[PDB]
Order: C-alpha cells, then structure tokens, then sequence
C-alpha cells in the first residue's frame, strides 16, 4: 500500500461513515438547546417497560440497518464470504451503534438526544435497567471528552467491524489483511491531522465487548416477550 | 433474496 | 429441539393447524377484509400518469422498499412457526433465502381483484401500466397472470396460512445441515394441511395448487430484475 492508496481508503471510509451516520452532526449540535420538560420526562417514567421497549427496540434496529449499511460500503467487505459478513456483523453492529451514540450526547448536561430532544438517564426509568443505562452514558461520557471527529469515528467504527479475531472467520487471513489497511488508513490519518494522542485515550477493546454482552442479555429478557415489526429504509 | 438480508430479518437486534 | 421434529399425533396434527393459521393471522401484513373493502378505491388516470412519469428509480425505491416490508412479515411468520427458531441458524437463513419471495408472491393474490386485473398498491388499487416506468412488462405481466390464476381458488386464509406454511418448511432446499429435522417439520405440517383439507371438504384444491417449479421461476425471474435495480 502506498500512500495514495491509504488516503484513497481514508476518504471512502469518511465517506461512506458521512452517507450513513443517520443523524448530521449539525442537527444533533443544533438540537442541543432542545431539552425534555419535567412533564415530557414523567410523561416517558409513567410509560410502560412494555412500551419503552418497543419505542428503545424501534431505535435500536434503525441504527443497526445504518451499521450493516456502513459495513456494506467498506473495501473488501463485500467480498468476504455472506459467513465472514454475518460473523462481523453479529459481533460488531451493537458495538458500532453505542460507539456511535456520542455524537447525540452532551456532556455538560450529561443528556442523550431521544425521540426528537435531549433528556437525561432518568428518562428511561421505566425499563428498570438503571445500571446498563448508567453504564451506557458512563462510556458516551469518556469517548465525548476526546472530542472524536466524524472522521476518527468512521475510521475507528470501521475498525470495531473489521477484526480478525471473531470466531467463526472461514477467511481469518482476508480479514486480517482489511483490518491492517484499515489501521494503517488510522494511523496515517491520526499523524496528518496531529491527533496521535488519541489513541492511548480510547477505550481498551474489552470494555466495549463487555457492555455489548451486558446489552445483549437485558434486550433478551424484552425481546423473548415483546417481538415488534419495524419498517427498512435502504439500500441503492 | 441473499444470506445477509435474511439474517437482518431474522435479528434484527 | 422440538415435539414436531419428530411424528406428531392427530391430536398434535390439530394443535398445529390452529397455531400456523394464528401466527398467519398476526403476521399478514393487510386485513383481507380492509384489502376486500378497499377494491372501490382504484386510482385515477391522472394518479396512474402520475406513476407513470416517474423515473424507474423512484419506482425501483418504492417497490424495494414495499417488498422488504412483505419479506419482513414473512420473516415472522417463519419465526412463529413451531420448530423452526429450533432449527440451527444456517437452516433457518436457507429455508428463508430460498422461500421468502416466494410466500410474498403467494401472499399477494390477497391483495389482488381478479374482476379489474388490479392489485393494491400504495393505498388503492391499480393495473399493471402503474408500473410502466420500470421497464419490467414481462415480469409484471406474468405477477399479475400468476395472482390471477391464484384468486381462482378462493383460498381461504387458513389455506394460505398451511399453504405458505409448505413453501417455507422444503427439506429439499440445498445447503440444509439438518435436513431431518425440516424433514419432520414438513411431514407434520403436510398432513396438517390435508387434514384440515378433508375437515373443511376442501380437498379439491390440492390438483389445483401450483405445479412444481411455477412459484419458483417467477422468484428467480424477480430476483434477476431486482439485482439490476
Ligand atoms: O434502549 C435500549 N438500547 C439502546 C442502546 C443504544 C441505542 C438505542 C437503544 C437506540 N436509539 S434510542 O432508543 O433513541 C436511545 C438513545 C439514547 C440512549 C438510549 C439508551 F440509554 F436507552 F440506551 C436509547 C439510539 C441509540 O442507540 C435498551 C436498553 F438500554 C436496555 C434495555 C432495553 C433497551 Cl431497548
Ligand atoms: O415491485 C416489484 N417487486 C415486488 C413483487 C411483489 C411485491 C412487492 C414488490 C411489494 N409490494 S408493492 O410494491 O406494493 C407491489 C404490489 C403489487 C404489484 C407489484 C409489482 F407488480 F411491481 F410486482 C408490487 C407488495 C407485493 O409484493 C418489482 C418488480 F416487479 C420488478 C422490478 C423491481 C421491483 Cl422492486
């Protein structure tokens, strides 16, 4: 790989994470000022777990169809194996989705934007899930305060989903080779923007993978007893 | 309709 | 995994009608009586030219977006069918890639008036020069031809639920891990489908089915277009 090469890869990875994003960072900063009332809050505490989980379920699976959208978009992706495909997928989407969420938080008034405005933790109260939510803006709280740009999102994503090391890989040795130049791609970007410095800030690859599961095992419990059909908008 | 898809419809979460 | 991965009583036989006609029921996207009632709502000559005047791209948009939409209900269906969440992963994704299409092209006689040559689309009803942008006249045509001959048989929406059932659960799908276990599902749900045949005296539309390959070709014609778009 040549430098023309890692910075062609560069640009598609910040272009493809730009079509897919779902929310324009503009809006999201916009929208900041745009906080839920005490009445819009009681309003969403006073709603059934049932209904907060169709609403959250609703959100949840929108997000994840502008992942596998991402996924879709990057070199390589689309000529591993649908195996090597779903094994990525299955294993990185969720963590892609809560890396992506710290976009649409604020850290000064510690709110998510949800369902139009911004509101805090205490919104969610129905869903008796206070140390997962907690958990979940503890770890949108840390990335936000490295001031990620889109460009080290896109590139940090694309490595959350292209790693060699998910078992079940049928072609261990293509993947590899992607999350290299897709390192290399990070690395060269990092140094050209003077940004080296974030990558002893972010978060160790465990942490991710634990909150993930701890994720997984809550969505089970809602899933088992409420399905829900949610309409897809894409693909070309 | 193609592998990818079909498990998208299947979990979607 | 499952009480119907391997022979089922009659008494079983029976509690599985029931269920596949319910999880029918909850997953068939329209109300047959909604569809049935809203055959006076047909489209306008201006609507029609309005379809018309759009570029194959926004209709290739519209139509992708309508057939994920069908292809997810009949995703739920499948997944509220007994058995087959117990079915390994690998099966259940060929059973799905190799049918889905198939049970929306099934389903769609539903939403078909054979009196008109309509369907519903978007709303209200209207014929196949709806879709003229699309540069799909064949294709279109030989939906339309096999929705027609469908509506024929005055199927019921328990005959449906069993029927599409059938086109789902095939042992004979290539690439199966646990072709026993479908084996079984399907054996099950066969007689299911001929018993409750023989109780309704409906034993008749079994000649009048498909024949063998027929849902098929049109699937693969369908993806072909699809593919291009
Ligand atoms: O909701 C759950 N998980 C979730 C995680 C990430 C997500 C979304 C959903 C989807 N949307 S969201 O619903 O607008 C939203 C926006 C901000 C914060 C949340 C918060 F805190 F609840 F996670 C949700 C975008 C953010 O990506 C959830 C849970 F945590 C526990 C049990 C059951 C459930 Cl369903
Ligand atoms: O449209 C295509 N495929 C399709 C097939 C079955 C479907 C649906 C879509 C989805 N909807 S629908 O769009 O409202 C509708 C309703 C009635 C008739 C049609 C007709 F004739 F177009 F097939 C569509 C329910 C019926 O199930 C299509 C094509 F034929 C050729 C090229 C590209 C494309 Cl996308």
């Amino acid at each position: 790989a040549s430098l023309t090469e890692i910075e062609h890869l560069v640009q598609s990875v910040c272009k493809s994470y730009r079509e897919t994003c779902q929310l324009r960072l503009e809006d999201l900063l916009r929208q900041r000022s745009n906080i839920f009332s005490r009445e819009e809050v009681t309003g969403y505490q006073r709603k059934s777990m049932w209904e907060m989980w169709e609403r959250c379920a609703h959100h949840l699976t929108e997000a994840i169809q502008y992942v596998v959208e991402f996924a879709k978009r990057l070199s390589g992706f689309m000529e591993l194996c649908q195996n090597d495909q779903i094994v990525l997928l299955k294993a990185g989407a969720m963590e892609v989705v809560l890396v992506r969420m710290c976009r649409a938080y604020n850290a000064d008034n510690r709110t998510v934007f949800f369902e139009g405005k911004y509101g805090g933790m205490e919104l969610f109260r129905a869903l008796g899930c206070s140390e997962l939510i907690s958990s979940i803006f503890d770890f949108s709280h840390s990335l936000s305060a490295l001031h990620f740009s889109e460009d080290e999102i896109a590139l940090y994503t694309a490595l959350v989903l292209i790693n060699a090391h998910r078992p079940g890989l049928q072609e261990k040795r293509k993947v590899e080779q992607l999350q290299y130049n897709l390192e290399l791609a990070f690395h060269h970007h990092l140094c050209k923007t003077h940004r080296q410095s974030i990558l002893a800030k972010l978060p160790p690859k465990g942490k991710l993978r634990s909150l993930c599961s701890q994720h997984v095992e809550r969505l089970q419990i809602f899933q088992h007893l409420h399905p829900i059909v949610v309409q897809a908008a894409f693909p070309p | 309709v193609e592998r990818l898809q079909i498990f998208q419809h299947l979990h979607p979460i």
